[PDB]
RNA sequence: AAUAGGGAACGUGAGCUGGGUUUAGACCGUCGUGAGACAGGUUAGUUUUACCCUACUGAUGAUGUGUUGUUGCCAUGGUA
RNA sequence: GCAGAAGGGCAAAAGCUCGCUUGAUCUUGAUUUUCAGUACGAAUACAGACCGUGAAAGCGGGGCCUCACGAUCCUUCUGA
RNA sequence: AACGAGAUUCCCACUGUCCCUACCUACUAUCCAGCGAAACCACAGCCAAGGGAACGGGCUUGGCGGAAUCAGCGGGGAAAG
RNA sequence: UUUAAAUGGGUAAGAAGCCCGGCUCGCUGGCGUGGAGCCGGGGUGGAAUGCGAGUGCCUAGUGGGCCACUUUUGGUAAGCAGAACUGGCGCUGCGGGAUGAACCGAACGCCGGGUUAAGGCGCCCGAUGCCGACGCUCAUCAGACCCCAGAAAAGGUGUU
RNA sequence: GACCUGGGUAUAGGGGCGAAAGACUAAUCGAACCAUCUAGUAGCUGGUUCCCUCCGAAGUUUCCCUCAGGAUAGCUGGCG
RNA sequence: GGCGACGUCGGCUACCCACCCGACCCGUCUUGAAACACGGACCAAGGAGUCUAACACGUGCGCGAGUCGGGGGCUCGCACGAAAGCCGCCGUGGCGCAAUGAAGGUGAAGGCCGGCGCGCUCGCCGGCCGAGGUGGGAUCCCGAGGCCUCUCCAGUCCGCCGAGGGGCACCACCGGCCCGUCUCGCCCGCCGCGCCGGGGAGGUGGAGCACGAGCGCACGUGUUAGGACCCGAAAGAUGGU
């Protein structure tokens, strides 16, 4: 059953696995379904921005990635005390905060 | 089944074969084989140290390389499917030197003063050899006397 | 009855190439046209590797060929590689040669026009030259495949040097025995 | 595509091809990788020598981003900048020599090999083999480390 | 008078009989720690179908001779 | 006679006595033997080290040679 | 001792167990009237010798062969289950 | 076991050679030594006969074999068990052996002509329906074509 | 008479029950039946559906709790 | 050149019959089948090498030191649209371009000239280049010489060209280089003189280098795992009547 020149193989397939398959035949008829969930909700707030408030400026936490710079989670908690804007008006003005945050 | 053992079937052919034996006669050390000299293996039976495998009693090879008292030789050992280039380290007394070599390094050598002594004399003389002729017509002699008539015996016991 | 020989009377090479693309049967066309009438051999050697398979006919970079081209005697003749020509960035400095080929890349052919060289196909290669006189016939390395170095006598006895399949190139993937002495054996 | 397959072609002959003898089963030879130590012995070696045995230490939970050096040795390094500024550099008026930093394409390490053509250069990297710094202090250049 | 030796799927079970062998019950002896074993022994123990073709034994017959009947001959085959 | 089973080998010897002695030591490879031309084992020539012997050339990395032995995992001990 | 659809041997009386079979009756079988299955089934069915997978029905060489059948019959079909 | 056959096995029958001339070397070392190495220069016809050869890839099927001369081992011996060389059936028809896996010929597209092979030529059955040639043999169980399907010791004034 | 018999009730699968045979437990018992896990595994038998054209073998080596099988080489084809 | 109708002339099909010769019944295991080896009464329809994943190799296509949008996002509220189109400061990411080592770690260029420090086998310097050499190697280039109605005057040519040159792919070899260990050895460097780094020359181990060839997609073949070519048990387990 092993033959000439070829691989070992380990493929995981002695566990029954012909009950948990996972067909993806609405992966189309999702996205047409989430576009909806944000065109009626793009118009259905306000002239207030789409696409979330306005995230932080984050650098990316490894040896592989630290030269490059990724959008975050919120201000820190003392950019809402520098710039002088109060905490609990800062998620009503449009802005994220994140309270857990070192600088 | 059948042992597959070293020195296995070589009762008569490790020996010497007769009123030959004792130390080996030093001739046999005083040869001076290169890297390319065609040998023949013949094994002694007196000189335990190196002697190459019952397969090669008798197979002919050719050297490349020489040591201070072993010469590597390499062979043509026939296997079951093909046969196998094979080098053997062979101890000096184990060989001899092979004498198939010397009716073409002589006849090339009077193939060559032979050639230019045709080459001035003006000719095509036609050096290569050819196979044994059938008998040209040759003549007999039956000189005063006649042919003996024979004829066969009678039975006896 | 005749013998007892084991077939070897059907002779096994391309005479029609296996594939349907259109451009290279006018190019078949117009050789094999010009193969049995120019009582020459050049184009007998690029009428059989217009056959070859997509293996066979390797991509001849660059600097293989601005290197083949500057020995002594190839100064202006017009290369012509059956293949295409992928442009080398290891080399900086790019000549005026000509060429003749199938597909050269888009960088590629950049490189060479930008430098003053030509680019051709082998259509106008036989108005040029009928014959295909006066030119150098490449082709790029084709043993150079990741799949010729897993070739060879067998991975497992003495000097293999044959690359065995593993899924993953690392520790306790076929490193304890047959590859050192202190755990079972070596090779 | 069932036409061009051989199940096709061989639909009429009785045995089908799996021979009259063996007469094709379920699994003769034991199900997987069965075996690999007594009766596929020959075939598990000479075809895998190495598979069976311990061959180095542990580390618990290896995290894939501290052993992560991509590596540009020298050959490939003047295509990380337009060409438009390396024969611009190579105006003869002193030594106009670039930047050229690798870390800013993805690259942490600069490995030796030959051939880097005559203009002064600057490097920016973390690590540098000592084959390819003297490959730059030979054609005028310098070897500038930051992280 | 003689109590000759033999063969025919060790002739012969849809001919029979079951006495022994050779299932399951049981007893004794010897062997085995034991379950049990024993060409050692004993007792108790379901024997299926022919209506198919053939062979055969009988029974009407059949062709050919114009229909039909009476009296006959005998090729062969059996054998005291 | 050569320790032992046979076969081969051996005479200022491979035997018998004598005198020293640790090469039965460290080390990397190549090759031979059954072979699929794998592995263990055994064996062969070498090479680098340290030595022994001999006045010396030399010989000696176990037994005159053909058999005397054993993977992964695990345990143990040693080595920089 | 008694007892036993227990096992073995002998004796008396008895008898178709037998020597050696014969006859008679009833219900079938048999035939007609009516109703009417299954078992099984490659093709089918005469024999001797030969060879053959060593014991055929079919091949070889011989012997030979008449329609369609009924009542039986247990040699064969290495029958059927 | 002194000797030692036949058959068999190895090698060789050229340019990959041969010769001359010169430089490296830590090897060897009385010695421009020895030996390898390299560079340049000189001359292609070197036994027969036949033929196009080389090299890489992937991999199905198979892993129950038997028979024949010849040489052999067990066995009293076998259509027996085990071998060696080569052929053959298996996988393969056809002609012949009456019939048959394997013998003797001979290998196959479909056909018309001609000829032979092994074999046969009383009639089944194509062909001696030849003025075939020479001798032997009579059985009250004649004999009658390799494998092959029935025989010996011994004996005869049966006959040459 | 340690007798036979109707209905009610009790005891349920490694469990009931047995004056003991591995009997009986819904024709099922040296472990009942019904459903699912499950289309359970099978080195083992049975089968495996169109035509032509080309090539066309193997029963041996080595190893295996191997001897009805597989691996490896051998032999084959296709591709170049 | 010849012969001839209202019933004749040719011609056969899945037609019947008669004759001669040939001919044992088919699937199957098997060294061996017609078997006294097994299955097969007949006929219709159903009825058995699939799919998914993974890999390997061959071929085909696109791009090519890179390739790939498979996942999200964009387009109006379109049947065929669960399609197609585009994104690129959507390339994150896969696989490849870089191997070796247990691991810390380290990580692939020599050549030619000249000048030199006892040119001392060690070594130092600038310059030109630049993938080393040997032997084969299709092809391409030079090619002495020849070849046309008369001999001397010249042109593009052609064909046969002896010899010679450059040499693709590859095959064998020699050298080099990178990494792991081992023997021998001397030198240098200073974010600071140390049981510090760096190097050398030999010999081996490596799935390496020596001007890269891969990715994606489709198809075939083969192997494995999945009920895995279809059919088959004695069992085993849970939960119940
Ligand atoms: O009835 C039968 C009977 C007889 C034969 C079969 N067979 N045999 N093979 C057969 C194939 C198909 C059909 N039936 C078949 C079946 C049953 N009996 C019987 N006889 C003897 C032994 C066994 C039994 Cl059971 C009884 C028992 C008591 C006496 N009265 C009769
Ligand atoms: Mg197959
Ligand atoms: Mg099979
Ligand atoms: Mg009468
Ligand atoms: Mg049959
Ligand atoms: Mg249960």
């Amino acid at each position: 059953a092993p033959s000439r020149n070829g691989m070992v193989l380990k493929p995981h397939f002695h566990k029954d696995w012909q009950r948990r398959v996972a067909t993806w035949f609405n992966q189309p008829a999702r996205k047409i379904r989430r576009r909806k969930a944000r065109q009626a909700k793009a118009r259905r707030i306000a002239p207030r921005p789409a696409s979330g408030p306005i995230r932080p400026i984050v650098r990316c936490p490894t040896v592989r990635y630290h030269t490059k710079v990724r959008a975050g989670r919120g201000f820190s908690l003392e950019e809402l005390r520098v710039a002088g804007i109060h905490k609990k008006v800062a998620r009503t003005i449009g802005i994220s905060v994140d309270p857990r945050r070192r600088n | 089944t059948n042992t597959k053992g070293k020195r296995r079937g070589t009762r008569y052919m490790f020996s010497r074969p007769f009123r030959k034996h004792g130390v080996v006669p030093l001739a046999t050390y005083m040869r001076i084989y290169k890297k390319g000299d065609i040998v023949d293996i013949k094994g002694m039976g007196t000189v335990q140290k190196g002697m190459p495998h019952k397969c090669y009693h008798g197979k002919t090879g050719r050297v490349y390389n020489v040591t201070q008292h072993a010469v590597g030789i390499v062979v043509n050992k026939q296997v079951k499917g093909k046969i196998l280039a094979k080098r053997i380290n062979v101890r000096i007394e184990h060989i001899k030197h092979s004498k198939s070599r010397d009716s073409f390094l002589k006849r090339v050598k009077e193939n060559d003063q032979k050639k230019k002594e045709a080459k001035e004399k003006g000719t095509w003389v036609q050096l290569k050899r050819q196979p044994a002729p059938p008998r040209e017509a040759h003549f007999v002699r039956t000189n005063g006397k006649e042919p003996e008539l024979l004829e066969p015996i009678p039975y006896e016991f | 009855g005749v013998d007892i020989r084991h077939n070897k009377d059907r002779k096994v090479r391309r005479k029609e190439p296996k594939s349907q693309d259109i451009y290279l049967r006018l190019l078949v066309k117009l050789y094999r046209f010009l193969a049995r009438r120019t009582n020459s051999t050049f184009n007998q050697v690029v009428l059989k590797r217009l056959f070859m398979s997509r293996t066979n006919r390797p991509p001849l970079s660059l600097s293989r060929m601005i290197r083949k081209m500057k020995l002594p005697g190839r100064e202006n003749k017009t290369a012509v590689v059956v293949g295409t020509i992928t442009d080398d960035v290891r080399v900086q400095e790019v000549p005026k040669l000509k060429v003749c080929a199938l597909r050269v890349t888009s960088r590629a052919r950049s490189r060479i026009l930008r430098a003053g060289g030509k680019i051709l196909t082998f259509d106008q290669l036989a108005l040029d030259s009928p014959k295909g006189c006066g030119t150098v016939l490449l082709s790029g390395p084709r043993k150079g495949r990741e799949v010729y170095r897993h070739f060879g006598k067998a991975p497992g006895t003495p000097h293999s040097h044959t690359k065995p399949y593993v899924r993953s190139k690392g520790r306790k993937f076929e490193r304890a025995r047959g590859r050192r002495a202190s755990r079972g054996y070596k090779n | 595509p069932s036409r061009l397959r051989k199940t096709r072609k061989l639909r009429g002959h009785v045995s089908h091809g799996h021979g009259r003898i063996g007469k094709h089963r379920k699994h003769p030879g034991g199900r997987g990788n069965a075996g690999g130590l007594h009766h596929h012995r020959i075939n598990f070696d000479k075809y895998h020598p190495g598979y069976f045995g311990k061959v180095g230490m542990k580390h618990y939970h290896l995290k894939r981003n501290q052993s992560f050096c991509p590596t540009v040795n020298l050959d490939k390094l003047w295509t990380l900048v337009s060409e438009q500024t390396r024969v611009n550099a190579a105006k003869n008026k002193t030594g106009a020599a670039p930047i050229i930093d690798v870390v800013r394409s993805g690259y942490y390490k600069v490995l030796g090999k030959g051939k880097l053509p005559k203009q002064p250069v600057i490097v920016k990297a973390k690590f540098f083999s000592r084959r390819a710094e003297e490959k730059i202090k030979s054609v005028g250049g310098a070897c500038v480390l930051v992280a």
